[PDB]
């Protein structure tokens, strides 16, 4: 199938019509998405299959055809670009300043956007054009808010 | 079955749409993987 770099919709057919249930990233031949978004089946790329790798229901990260990739890290001061892939519509970029999320194990950006759930998986860039994580894992905050971790992967 | 579809490159719009706040918040991450908030 298309091993091509880039953003990719991840659709079914198991429900009516063909239903896009999230996003992912093509860089250097593997496939990076939310292990929400998969459930950690295999995929199809044209006549092609994408065996799962790794992934980890905690990190909600999964990744097809070999190890995860994806290492650009947010910078903690600087803007942002959600490369937003919604239902049914056009790749948009929407640039952002994140926010924080403090645990007790360190604190990580959190981007405040508001998409469709099928919006999952949708990749967060920094001005360079490099990944930094994926959006889709997140909060509801008190005035009903959507606020997504910029969730990152390690490249072992 | 579930099968993918290219749709677009990953690379920075100069000039895209600005928006968005940045809230600074206490969260908790469970075993599942759901973010919750710690009040
Ligand atoms: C689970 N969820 C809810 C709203 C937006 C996104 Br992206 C993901």
């Amino acid at each position: 199938g298309e091993t091509t770099d880039g953003v990719y919709r991840v659709m079914t057919r198991r429900l009516l019509g063909s239903t896009q249930v999230g996003v992912g990233v093509m860089q250097e031949g593997v496939f990076h998405t939310m292990w929400h978004v998969t459930k950690g089946a295999a995929l199809r790329s044209g006549e092609g299959r994408l065996d799962p790798y790794w992934g980890d229901v905690k990190q909600d990260l999964v990744s097809y055809c070999g190890p995860w990739k994806l290492d650009a890290a947010w910078d903690g001061l600087s803007e942002v670009q959600l490369l937003a892939v919604p239902p049914g519509e056009r790749a948009k970029n929407i640039q952002t300043l994140p926010g924080i999320f403090k645990t007790k194990d360190g604190d990580i950006g959190a981007v405040a956007l508001d998409y469709p759930a099928g919006t999952s998986g949708s990749p967060i860039l920094d001005k360079c054009g490099r990944v930094i994580g994926l959006y889709g894992n997140g909060v509801v905050i008190k005035n009903g808010s959507y606020v997504s971790a910029i969730t990152q992967g390690k490249r072992e | 079955d579930m099968y993918i579809e290219r749709a677009g490159d990953i690379t920075w719009e100069k000039d895209a749409e600005v928006t968005g706040n940045s809230p600074r918040l206490d969260v908790a991450l469970d075993e599942s993987g759901d973010f919750s908030l710690v009040e």
